[PDB]
């Protein structure tokens, strides 16, 4: 007998049993599939569904320059990004129709958000291309380095902490003559080094994709974020829609809309589900395209916030992808290995090169300008997916019946990479004329539909977004499993978390009550492994144990110990949501209880509010109580700034003077130097009262802030 | 994969305790987790996760 | 007899018809005592007292 569980799915249908399909409970531990080629292959294939557009040259960058829109009517179903003006204009137009006053609403919410917002919100976006150093570097240091730069640079905007500021400042610099770039050497003795860049590289350097998929610098975050709170705002009111709802409203929408096509279905109308995916999303949506579509959808609107939602799109435009690291040589006859920089791959012989990469280069190589493919057509993932779905759902909406003019008619959601269609019409043959009519139009928009990943079924199954429906039963897996061992942060937030995911996934993730309890039974046999808090009675031997037995031979109530002291678990789906030193504070002995909670001792540590009780993973919140187990581990480790640590030097010793500023946000008009004064001033005058203070100490302090204050007014 | 489906001799797992159940719920999945874990207390599959 | 478990919050009535085979854990010291003293006399449910 030869095991065969796919045989399983002849009696389990296939939704029911998906949990089998998924091989993985976590992040695969090989982390394949990017590379230089990958990017030639991508500014390729993007410049090939876009050939047969005008070719124009930039006057600015002096690239050649695609543009494949109000292009000849594609005549085959290959991949065509041959989008016209005329057409997405008329859905724009039919969209806001059916939907009065939503581009409106969006708008002025948008302006809202535009007004209100800081610089210091960039700070919270993933690896960034700083193209001050030419590198990836963090958002933080690199908006930090941004700013260092502009300010020796003459542009101060952003000092006054607003995002538009920074925009108008990204403005100035990038029609500045030349940029100068300054770094530090840091060892052995320390130097200067100046760098001087002209416009033209400047502005490469602004419009580049370093590519590790891609990140834009900061000079194009910005407009971008500002252009998503406009998409965000308009599909929050759209139902098609599928963004930016969480699990649970993406059920409610599958089963809405489902209900809604079946149930209003005649006795003699016959309907059908298309299950589809889109050939090619980010390689066929023309920046131009969407330039066309916030223009219509900021009509009547001031100049002001028209131009800074429509830079984001001219800048994509004439955006430039980078290479990456470059390629590897590799010789046997002398096993000698060489690393060659992708800047060079311009101008280097092809014959170091294999058939395949022997195209790709000859292809990309009119595009390559100054190490960089100029790659206008097409985009890149993870920026205009909003109002990419915006669009979707525009073409989706038009399938009402008043538009089709005929019986069919069609709907269903959209959530940009991926949809689902429903068509209702008399006959199959109505069946088909909608579904042709809907392809067409989704071609002369520009949307291609993967022809092999779509599949039609008639109405009661499909999957959208990982989420299987099957005749009313939505099962999802778009997470699949979690993360069960500690987290990683200490003793008590480890688990805190630990035990709070467990009932999270209960509550929403379907988890059953046996499934639960060995999820606990194996997270506290991972904590205890990890922590070296064996419990005090069994012998393991850790270098731990030792304490841990004298602590147990000593106490009396062994029943009260934490975990991580050597003490019993006492969870269960009962009191998953009772943080520990609560859960049995009453069992507590009086000596390890007082010892356990003392707050002067040296173990306990507290950052700012934001990082209190809560982790980033998307973050999550925990409860527990600040113990001598709440420690913090140890901290593991070109450069604009000469000290990277001078802005955290500088919020620290503020924080001693006034606590109150780690809690709130702290708000004043005097500067920080007077503030610190002032304070130390009238601590040490009142300790002088007191008595705790003598003579000497008033008169060092007082010689003290009135050098500072000297030294300041200087 | 067919000699990893089949059981052993001895018992590959010593899944660590919890609190006593009290409700009812509670002891279904007591009884539900016994269940389980008996089944595939000594499959070949949990000695090579032990392993 | 009745029957109850607290834990599971479940009762169940048995009749006696089948005490004559049947485990004597569920009941109490004395309760068993009975049982087992009269245990060799019910003939189909029915106990013989001459
Ligand atoms: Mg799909």
């Amino acid at each position: 007998m030869d095991v065969n569980p796919t045989l399983l799915f002849l009696k389990v249908p296939v939704q029911n049993a998906i949990s089998t399909t998924f091989p993985y409970t976590g992040d695969p531990p090989y982390s394949h599939g990017t590379g230089t080629g990958y990017t030639m292959d991508t500014v390729n294939r993007t410049h090939k569904y876009s050939e047969k557009g005008k070719w124009t040259t930039n006057t600015e960058t002096g690239a050649p320059q695609l543009n494949p829109i109000d292009g000849p009517l594609p005549e085959d179903n290959e991949p065509s990004g041959y989008a016209q003006t005329d057409c997405v204009l008329e859905a724009m137009a039919f969209l806001e129709e059916s939907h009065p006053g939503i581009f409106e609403n969006s708008c002025l919410e948008t302006m809202e958000i535009v007004q209100q917002t800081r610089v210091d919100k960039l700070t919270q976006g993933r690896q960034t291309y700083d193209w001050t150093l030419n590198r990836n570097q963090p958002a933080a240091t690199a908006l930090a380095n941004t700013i260092e730069v502009f300010r020796s640079n003459g542009l101060t905007a952003n000092e006054s902490g607003r995002l538009i500021d920074f925009l108008k400042d990204v403005m100035d610099s990038m029609d500045k003559e030349e940029m100068e770039i300054t770094t530090h050497f840091q060892r052995r003795t320390i130097g200067k080094k100046k760098q001087r860049l002209n416009k033209r590289s400047y502005l490469i350097r602004a419009l580049t994709l370093n590519t590790m998929i891609a990140t834009p610098g900061m000079q194009i975050r910005g407009f971008v974020y500002f252009v998503e709170a406009l998409a965000r705002s308009i599909c929050e009111k759209l139902e098609q829609s599928g963004l930016p709802v969480g699990g649970n409203e993406k059920k409610a929408k599958l089963a809405n809309v489902v209900r809604k096509m079946m149930t209003n279905s005649q006795d003699t109308e016959l309907s059908f589900t298309i299950t589809g995916d889109n050939t090619k999303w980010n390689e066929n949506q023309n920046p131009r395209m969407f330039l066309a579509m916030i223009t219509y959808i900021t009509r009547n609107q001031p100049e002001w916030f028209r131009n800074v939602l429509s830079i984001a799109p001219i800048m994509f435009s004439n955006k430039m992808a980078r290479l990456g690291k470059g390629y590897m040589f590799e010789s046997k006859s002398m096993k000698l290995r060489t690393q060659v920089p992708a800047e060079m791959l311009a101008n280097i012989d092809l014959k170091y090169f294999n058939k395949s990469t022997r195209e790709k280069i000859e292809k990309i190589r009119p595009l390559l300008i100054d190490g960089t493919a100029s790659l206008s057509p097409g985009m890149m993932m993870g920026m205009f997916n909003m109002l990419s779905t915006v669009l979707g759902v525009s073409i989706l909406n038009l399938g009402q019946k008043k538009y089709t003019k005929t019986t069919y008619w069609w709907d269903g959601l959209q959530s940009s990479d991926d949809f689902a269609l429903i068509v209702n019409a008399p006959n199959h043959e109505g069946i088909q004329a909608g579904v042709d009519r809907f392809y067409r139009t989704c071609k002369l928009v520009g949307i291609n539909m993967s022809k092999k990943k779509s599949y039609i079924n008639r109405t009661g199954t499909f999957e959208f977004t990982s989420f299987f429906y099957r005749y009313g039963f939505v099962a999802n897996f778009s997470m699949e499993l979690p993360s069960f061992g500690v987290s990683g942060i200490n003793e008590s937030a480890d688990m805190s978390v630990g035990v709070t995911v467990i009932k999270n996934n209960m509550i929403n993730n379907d988890l059953g009550p046996a499934t639960a309890q060995m999820a606990l039974q194996l997270f506290i046999k991972d904590y205890r492994y990890t922590y070296r808090c064996h419990r005090g009675d069994t012998q393991i031997q850790t270098r731990r144990a030792f304490e841990l037995g004298k602590l147990w031979e000593q106490t009396r109530s062994k029943a009260g110990l934490l975990v991580s002291d050597g003490g019993p678990n006492l969870y269960n789906i009962r009191n998953l949501h009772i943080p520990e030193v609560c859960l049995k504070w009453e069992l507590m002995d009086e000596d390890y209880q007082g010892r356990l909670c003392n707050p002067m001792n040296p173990f306990v540590s507290h950052k700012e509010i934001d990082s209190v009780n809560n982790a980033v993973v998307k973050s999550m919140e925990y409860d527990a109580v600040a113990t001598t187990h709440s420690w913090i581990p140890k901290r593991n480790r070109r450069g604009i700034l000469e000290d990277e640590q001078m802005y955290q030097k500088c919020c620290n010793l503020f924080e001693k003077f006034f606590p109150s500023s780690s809690y709130r946000r702290p708000v004043g008009i005097s500067s920080m130097v007077e503030a610190m004064v002032s304070r130390a001033r009238i601590d040490a005058r009142i300790d002088f009262e007191s008595g705790r203070i003598k003579k000497e100490e008033f008169a060092e302090i007082m010689k003290i802030c009135s050098t500072i204050e000297e030294l300041r007014r200087q | 994969f067919n000699k990893a489906c089949e059981l052993t001799d001895s018992s590959w797992v010593e899944l660590d305790e919890i609190g006593e159940d009290v409700a009812p719920i509670e002891h279904i999945a007591s009884m539900r987790r016994n269940y389980f874990t008996a089944e595939v207390s000594h499959c070949r599959a949990t000695e090579y996760i032990m392993k």
